[PDB]
């Protein structure tokens, strides 16, 4: 129902805030102290994401069981692309919070984690190279919410999404919205399909990062490294 | 069923 | 140096064959018997994919270390999209081989296999719903080979990826699709690549878990590809 | 090692 510019303004209006971490954590970072700060932040961000998802145009039209399936499928992708976005203007650093600017070497405090640090930093380095605009970013974040669970059969449920036809209709609108934004940037027709392709190809790498980060967080819970808050626990448990 | 509740 | 038509012609000429499975398998499928059939077929297809990659325009011009990385990150995505392609005209069944037609019920014999089966069947049905053409399929396979590992090593691979994007757009334009239809269909194809990447991730963990149950036979090449993700 | 040899093959 909304126009292309109405689509962008609505997505910009629903943007979640940038939360903070603890103002005086353990000064020498440890494996448990690091994972505690990250899981505490993610659990607080998840509450703001649920309210943001309800404002994504077309999300409220789905049934309740279709709404949950899309959120358990893409909650880590959305949190990761949000971190990559605010880490754009910080080369070699990840802006987890304004008071938690972590570098690549500091990611080695958690075992098997720097591999994901490098993948997130490479994603941020590419957005910087293509000069990603904020209107393009909110578009890609909404694509992740609607597309990451359309064909996905979660192991904890063995079922997928029902309203397939409705999701692809909204996804076509965001595709037009993306192309519309590339035109306002003065890009040519050829430059439009190429940039649209490069943007959606990074969504594959973000999907890969979420699966690698999901297995890592599961091992951290099984190793008693960090307790998981009930909401973050339920989001992770939806994949096992 | 926390996300199940916060959506409603 | 190749135009759009020359790129499609080269990709179609280099297509790997469809291999066969065992002609007299264990009639009651077991988790071990089923895992042995799929792993034996994957190990034979890997030799064919290595040779298919060398004929992908621009792949030979990479360094030998770069060629290994791209094949290590995308070998399962390539094997899966090939299975999804040949299973299009068989609803509810996955055509692993012309003599191996399995549904989701037969996948219940392997622990944790049914969800991967359902995800593969869902991709095949979507390919059927979009009326995917063989010319578009070979372009998507070349994109997977070059894109899956670019963000784990860069400039040369992005230029080849842009040419395949130009090639896909040229195919839809020559098929009578309007410009709006062109970016809409291009986005629908590239979004499926995100699900194929997700399927290879889940399948990689399953093969790893089946090796702990000692179900994977000693297929050295397949174990080498799987070892690259451990 | 095997993928290494099969790539430089003729
Ligand atoms: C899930 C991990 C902890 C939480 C991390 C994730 C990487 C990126 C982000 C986004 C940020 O907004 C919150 C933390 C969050 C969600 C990490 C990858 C490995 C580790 O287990
Ligand atoms: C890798 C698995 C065995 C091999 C299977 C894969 C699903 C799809 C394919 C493609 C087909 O061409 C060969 C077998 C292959 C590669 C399976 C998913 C779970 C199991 O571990």
């Amino acid at each position: 129902s909304l126009t292309a510019d109405q689509m962008v303004s609505a997505l910009l209006d629903a943007e979640p805030p940038i939360l903070y971490s603890e103002y005086d954590p353990t000064r020498p970072f440890s494996e448990a102290s690091m994972m505690g700060l990250l899981t505490n932040l993610a659990d607080r961000e998840l509450v703001h994401m649920i309210n943001w998802a309800k404002r994504v145009p077309g999300f409220v039209d789905l049934t309740l069981h279709d709404q949950v399936h899309l959120l358990e499928c893409a909650w880590l992708e959305i949190l990761m692309i949000g971190l990559v976005w605010r880490s754009m203007e910080h080369p070699g650093k990840l802006l987890f919070a304004p008071n938690l600017l972590l570098d690549r070497n500091q990611g080695k405090c958690v075992e098997g984690m720097v591999e994901i640090f490098d993948m997130l930093l490479a994603t941020s380095s590419r957005f910087r190279m293509m000069n990603l605009q904020g209107e393009e970013f909110v578009c890609l974040k909404s694509i992740i919410l609607l597309n990451s669970g359309v064909y996905t059969f979660l192991s904890s449920t063995l079922k997928s999404l029902e309203e397939k036809d409705h999701i692809h209709r909204v996804l076509d609108k965001i595709t037009d919205t993306l192309i519309h934004l590339m035109a306002k940037a003065g890009l040519t027709l050829q430059q439009q399909h190429q940039r649209l392709a490069q943007l959606l190809l990074i969504l594959s790498h973000i999907r890969h990062m979420s699966n690698k980060g999901m297995e890592h967080l599961y091992s951290m819970k099984c190793k008693n490294v960090v307790p998981l808050y009930d909401l973050l626990l339920e989001m992770l448990d939806a994949h096992r | 069923k926390i996300l199940h509740r916060l959506l409603q």
